[PDB]
């Protein structure tokens, strides 16, 4: 069972943290001196292109890791600049998941590897990153509320198309799927050899169990197409490794989301539910896919 | 610390909506 008061408390903890990020970091930098703002502008735009330069190549991954670490280290003495840049990185990584991973899901693999590396090299990033994930995509911790009211829409990460028109369903769903794709990857990657003996994985595979369990425990009147979308994005990114981790228990939970949850919502004809059932069927036919291994 | 009811659920051949254990099973409960 799931205690939804504690998940709600966890949601509003990260929502309070987003608010704390704005007051204690963003405005200080807005009210700050010019020579430092220019340096951070030079650094801000020297950093942003790196995420797009990732490819399916490990050699290229290691290059981008190194170059981002040198740029973050340029601020390590300066707490306000250091936390401002990590907040920026956390935003840029989520934005990449919302945009590039959306159109090319397999690009979540290199990006997740890069993010996991940054999360252990610079562990102040963990709370900044998780706060940004929860605010923009509350499915990452299994939070769900009604989206009939304007306040509920906002909590669940919806944007405005204009004044009093919500962003279209496809836009929202594909953004959520891309973000969750990235997080899914991270939970099923192992730490690099440089950290794995010394450091706990900061976002381990247990967190994928939480997502599936909590959605399966969510009152069905709150389930929407987006739950099925993010579960399918999750599946393409991590189902193979989830089965490796939890075996028969993973299998029971995959059956629960792919057969039972889709069946119970069948009359809604959610496009995401149809795709999740197709993924279940591929697994049942010993044809489960995973993203191709990265090349040399 | 795992309740007997949770152990029973992990022993079963299925989970049910609303009753999935929030915390993943330890290795001892994976076949
Ligand atoms: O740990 C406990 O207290 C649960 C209660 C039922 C049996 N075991």
């Amino acid at each position: 069972m799931t205690n939804f008061d504690k998940i709600s408390k966890m949601f509003w903890h990260y929502k309070d943290k987003i608010a704390q990020i704005k007051q204690d970091i963003v405005l200080p930098i807005k009210k700050a001196d010019v020579n430092v703002r220019n340096l951070l502008s030079r650094h801000k735009r020297k950093i942003n292109p790196k995420f797009g330069q990732l490819t399916n190549s490990n050699q290229q991954l290691f290059k981008i890791q190194n170059e981002l670490t040198q740029l973050i280290n340029d601020t390590k003495g300066d707490s306000l600049a250091y936390h401002w840049i990590l907040n920026f990185i956390a935003k840029a990584v989520v934005h990449q998941a919302e945009t590039e991973v959306r159109v090319k899901p397999e690009s979540a693999l290199p990006l997740g590897k890069l993010t996991l590396y940054l999360l252990v090299q610079f562990p102040e990033l963990q709370e900044l990153f998780m706060a940004r994930l929860v605010k923009k995509c509350p499915f990452v911790i299994g939070f769900t509320c009604e989206i009939d009211t304007e306040k509920g829409r906002q909590n669940m990460g919806w944007k405005r198309n204009n004044e009093n028109k919500w962003e279209d369903n496809t836009s929202y769903d594909e953004r959520m799927g891309g973000i969750l794709s990235l997080f899914a990857i991270i939970t099923r990657l192992q730490l690099p050899q440089e950290f794995i003996t010394t450091t706990s994985h900061p976002f381990p595979i247990a967190l994928s169990w939480h997502i599936l369990a909590r959605i399966c425990n969510t009152p069905l009147n709150l389930i929407t197409n987006t739950h099925f979308v993010i579960l399918g994005s999750w599946w393409d990114a991590a189902a193979v490794q989830f089965l490796q981790a939890y075996g028969n228990q993973a299998s029971k939970l995959l059956i629960l989301i792919g057969e039972e949850l889709t069946s119970r919502m069948a009359e809604k004809k959610y496009v995401g539910a149809a795709r999740l059932r197709i993924l279940l069927e591929a697994w049942q036919n010993n044809n489960m896919e995973s993203f191709p291994e990265m090349s040399p | 610390d795992l309740a007997e009811e949770t152990l029973k659920i992990f022993r079963a051949n299925k989970f049910e909506l609303g009753l999935v254990p929030d915390i993943p099973p330890p290795p001892a409960l994976v076949a």
